[PDB]
């Protein structure tokens, strides 16, 4: 007589009760732990959410249609994790970290969990390092240090993504060089986006160069809502490597309106008790646990940073909604950006008024600061005078025209200064403003061919010297005097 | 397999089976009715049971009547022959000429074109008009909102981008009539007749009309998008083609997404709305993109509630 | 005696013991981790069960995990020792300078002063502010509410106000870090170092530090704010000082609530917050109330969502 078969005990495996509104009730699984990763008989993954008495309710990472009643669910054994080091650099990648740009497998070595609590007060220092985005308007108004966390906010189409493709395109320099502290990881996770405009975005950072230091999760409007959920935390993990080990990483979230949307979708499947815009009660800790993982690490440390760039779009420019409001009080600063000036073309269209960034304004450059010192409180003043005093509008038109940018051509710090020079210290007032696009071309493609140690030491130094003051005082002077006739 | 109903509540209707337990998104074939109703399984409840959403009025079920397993989604007719013929959600013709006599079928349900698929290059859909080709250019694999009603020429522009996208192209188009008045899939059929681009009398048809009008449940409305998408996918994947897919409108999928959810028991989300809004949606305009073989241009009619785009 | 645990879902766990069921309030320990989870008995389910709330991250717990009962509330460290030191929500000690060396040992949980107890003195503070001063000026031994939505200065105002009036103070301080920005614990750490308040030499410290940030789970949040509020409480009962108290931002105590209340099996109440709004405030707020004794000047930052003060 032959045993009977015990591999469907259900100490470690578990059959499923019912399965439709996202949620995949399992019998069984009498050992599985808490937010445990399960695998389904189809090959799909899951999450062990729910551990009530008499079953077990998990979350399906992917396509709960597949999963039938009666389907074997067995345990991982680990809780949730994703492949974790170097390897995911130029990969392209889902929320689970398995590769989707058929280039192979990843072959990782390392694993972290994606629910892993932030660093606390001791581990973390004040950022001090500057978060280079090559953008004029950016780093001169509203810098970012290496470890805060900075919103970028507005309605659709008003530029948000462009600023982040920009700031991971400019990175090239310092990761093509010597310096080894200045180099900066880049981690761009897709939520509720089309895929047709994430391969666009790394074609782009392909043709820039830019893929090779660079990981790319996707969780487009395609995938299942506990894929658009998990997205975040899997890169923020991925981002975690490098800040644990004494390196700096960037990461953008874009966007965390849409991984919103999809953590509701699976709280009203639970449902659990709606509150502002049927938003469940814990719509802030979604976020709030997310963006704390970004930090500065201090030397003891291994001194490493992640730097957060989360993206929330507002509907009709209402800043005081309730998930902008969430996300505004977690940040350390915001940008805010306008359909106003986007569609007049004054772009990267930023609200001076009322973006800010208070802790990356410590972490900037001295020479930044002496031309664009006075320079926040002038366009501020500007937007306002609507209906001596007329001098300020012939420098606002200017200067905004100065801080106008093309798409995907960043610039190195020495070379904004130099810009940023001409226009602040009054070298621009008898000149027209469609003249100022035209000059900063011509002048900054002069600069950088002639004038390389001037350049230099300003970069060199961080500072702009009474040297280098006199010095560039009379490029922009007789530049000038030849452009205008 | 075979099946019973053990439930009917309005469009929901409950089956049990002994063996064979349909996955979800199947149709299954009610059995001893005149015409063929069509029950779409949305989920597993347990105990060899599954709850599902009818194609077609539920009057007339008993509990206890059999119901057979399809062994797939809602498949359809695909091909040349559906060029020039109305079809409503579940395949069958709606226009009295016959049956569509059709080569392959596709279920109505697919999942979008991977990420190695995707046209990492954005190209230009030359539509031949000279306001949309120099203001407001079409995407090959994009997605147009046409905003407006009547007394404008909205079907003379339908009808001009299904000759032009032809004509230059060489390719095909599709309108699914989605939860608008009968009385206008009855006025755009005969106008189409009378322009050209629908012959009755010989194979040079350019569209293929796919109709689930107001007059049909939430259930049908909800899937008549996919079904209309699942034609223009044929002439895309197959013959290697740039589609023109028509939807008027895109507010009616999206309404008849809300009351199936509703009529489930689904906790509603912000403005009565769905919970499942934002993959509901994407699920389907995913589907519609440029790929290797081909490509799908949408032109979607679109009412804004309330005139609020928030 | 031991018990067995028989479900989790978040930070609420449910509990089961053989003989000898602990009440409400005690604190029960989690075998077999590395860091100490402390459970917090709420409800009484019945059939010998009880339902907790945990202080920290519930993953990697399974049914049937052993949980040892206390046979008290939370307790933790009070006395000038906690000056100059980092608690967090459970008492233990979150700056890496080894334990807080006490005799006395306060529970987190306690009955608000008597009417007897209650002092009655109303003069006022001046903090230098001129909107503050002129308009609505606030007392020495007062309640005081920093209303405000998302960035609008309340963090700013408040450390101003620390600037001004903690400095130029005889009895000692006490912050307490609810739900806020943890990179602001750091700031504010250091800068009391640099300034001579927390003194890591000396023991002669003016500020006792608790911190229960937004990356620390609900049930911590919702328990920190009364923490902090236990370590004041011991210089005014006991010793008789004029402390000094700062809470941010204590409306994440009530927004924590919110999310184990949905959990806990309530009924919920207006814009999804839980039914107890009011008692569990009331019950948190009255302890926070100069005595006859000792005397608690409380400067509380209040978040506004949405900037809807209704
Ligand atoms: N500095 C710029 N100069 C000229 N054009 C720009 C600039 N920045 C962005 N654009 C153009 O504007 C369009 C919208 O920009 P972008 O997609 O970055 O905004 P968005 O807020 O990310 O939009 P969505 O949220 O809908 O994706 C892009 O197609 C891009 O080509
Ligand atoms: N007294 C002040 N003077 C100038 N700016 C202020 C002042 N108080 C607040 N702000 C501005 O408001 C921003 C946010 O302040 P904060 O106290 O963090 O607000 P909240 O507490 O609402 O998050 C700061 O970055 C600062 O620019
Ligand atoms: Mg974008
Ligand atoms: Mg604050």
């Amino acid at each position: 007589i032959l045993g009977a078969d015990t591999s469907v005990d259900l100490e470690e495996t578990g059959r499923v009760l019912s399965i439709g509104d996202g949620i995949a009730r399992v019998h069984g699984l009498r050992n599985v732990q808490a937010e445990e990763m399960v695998e389904f008989s189809s090959g799909l993954k899951g999450m062990s959410l729910n551990l009530e008495p008499d079953n077990v309710g998990v979350v399906v990472f992917g396509n709960d249609k597949l999963i039938k009643e009666g389907d074997i669910v067995k345990r991982t054994g680990a809780i949730v994790d994703v492949p974790v080091g170097e390897e995911l650099l130029g990969r392209v990648v889902d929320a689970l970290g398995n590769a989707i740009d058929g280039k192979g497998p990843i072959g990782s070595k390392a694993r972290r969990r994606v629910g892993l609590k932030a660093p606390g007060i001791i581990p973390r220092i004040s950022v001090r390092e500057p978060m280079q985005t090559g953008i004029k308007a950016v780093d001169s108004l509203v810098p970012i240090g290496r470890g805060q966390r900075e919103l970028i906010i507005g309605d659709r189409q008003t530029g948000k993504t462009s600023i982040a493709i920009d700031t991971i395109i400019n990175q090239k320099r310092f990761n093509d060089g010597t310096d080894e502290k200045k180099k900066l990881y880049c981690i761009y996770v897709a939520i509720g986006q089309k895929r047709s405009t994430v391969a666009q975005l790394v074609k782009r950072l392909t043709d820039a160069d830019a893929m090779k230091y660079t990981i790319v999760v996707s969780a487009t409007a395609s995938d299942a809502a506990p894929l658009q959920y998990l997205a975040p935390y899997s890169g923020c993990s991925m981002g975690e490597y490098f800040r644990d080990n004494g390196k700096h990483a960037l990461i953008i979230y874009d966007d965390l309106s849409k991984q919103a949307v999809a953590y509701r979708q699976m709280s009203l499947l639970l449902r659990r008790p709606p509150g502002r815009e049927a938003y469940p009660g814990d719509v802030f800790y979604l976020h709030s646990r997310l963006l704390e993982r970004a930090a500065k690490m201090n030397d003891a440390f291994g001194g490493g940073s992640l730097t957060a760039l989360p993206v929330i779009e507002t509907q009709a420019g209402d800043v005081s909604a309730y998930i902008p409001t969430n996300v505004i009080s977690i940040t350390d600063g915001q940008i805010f950006l306008e359909t106003e000036l986007f569609y007049k073309g004054i772009r990267p269209a930023i609200n001076v008024g009322l973006s800010v960034s208070r802790v990356g304004s410590a972490a900037q450059t001295r020479a930044m600061k002496q031309v664009a010192g006075t320079m926040k409180l002038e366009l501020a003043q500007y937007r306002e005078v609507a209906a001596a005093t007329q001098q300020l509008l012939s420098r606002g038109v200017r200067l905004t025209e100065l801080l106008k940018q093309g798409q995907y051509s960043p610039m190195a710090i020495e070379e904004q200064v130099a810009v940023i020079y001409a226009g602040v210290r009054g070298y621009l007032d008898k000149l027209e403003p469609s003249k100022i696009t035209k000059f900063e071309n011509a002048f900054l493609s002069h600069v950088i061919s002639q004038h390389q140690a001037l350049l230099g030491k300003i970069r060199t130094d961080g500072k702009i010297s009474e040297e280098s003051d006199a010095k560039l005082k009379e490029i922009v002077t007789n530049f000038l005097a030849g452009f205008e006739a | 397999t075979t099946g019973r109903i053990v439930a009917v509540i309005g469009a929901v209707v409950d089956v049990q089976f002994d063996e064979g337990l349909p996955p979800i998104l199947n149709a299954l074939e009610v059995q001893g009715r005149e015409t063929r109703l069509v029950l779409e399984v949305a989920q597993h409840l347990g105990e060899s049971t599954v709850r599902t959403i009818a194609m077609d009025g539920t009057e007339g079920l008993v509990r206890g009547q059999k119901v057979l397993d399809s062994g797939a989604p809602i498949r359809i007719p695909v091909g040349p022959e559906t060029l020039g013929r109305i079809m409503n959600v579940i395949g069958e013709p709606i226009d009295e000429r016959g049956p569509i006599k059709t080569k392959q079928f596709a279920a109505i349900h697919a999942e979008a074109p991977e990420f190695v698929e995707m046209s990492v290059e954005q190209e230009i859909l030359v539509t031949g008009i000279k306001v949309v080709d120099l203001l407001a250019p079409y995407a090959k694999g994009g997605k147009i909102g046409l905003f407006g009603g009547a007394g404008v020429g909205k079907t003379v522009l339908i009808m001009e981008l299904i000759n032009n996208v032809a004509k230059a192209h060489g390719g095909y188009s599709v309108f699914a009539g989605v939860g608008e008045r009968t009385r206008e899939g009855n006025d755009l059929y005969h106008e189409m007749i009378e322009s050209g681009v629908i012959n009755l009398k010989d194979a040079t048809s350019k569209v293929a009309l796919v109709y689930g009008q107001m007059n049909e449940p939430p259930g049908a409305r909800a899937r008549v998008a996919l079904t209309g998408l699942t034609v223009a996918e044929y002439f895309r994947d197959q013959e290697g083609q740039d589609v023109l897919l028509f939807i008027d409108n895109i507010f009616r999928f999206t309404q008849a997404g809300s009351e199936v959810s509703a009529l489930l028991g689904r906790i509603p989300s912000a403005v009565g709305y769905q919970p499942t809004l934002a993959t509901d949606m994407g699920t389907m305009q995913e589907r519609i993109t440029t790929t290797k073989k081909g490509s799908i241009t949408s032109v979607q009619a679109i009412y804004v509630p309330a005139d609020d785009l928030t």
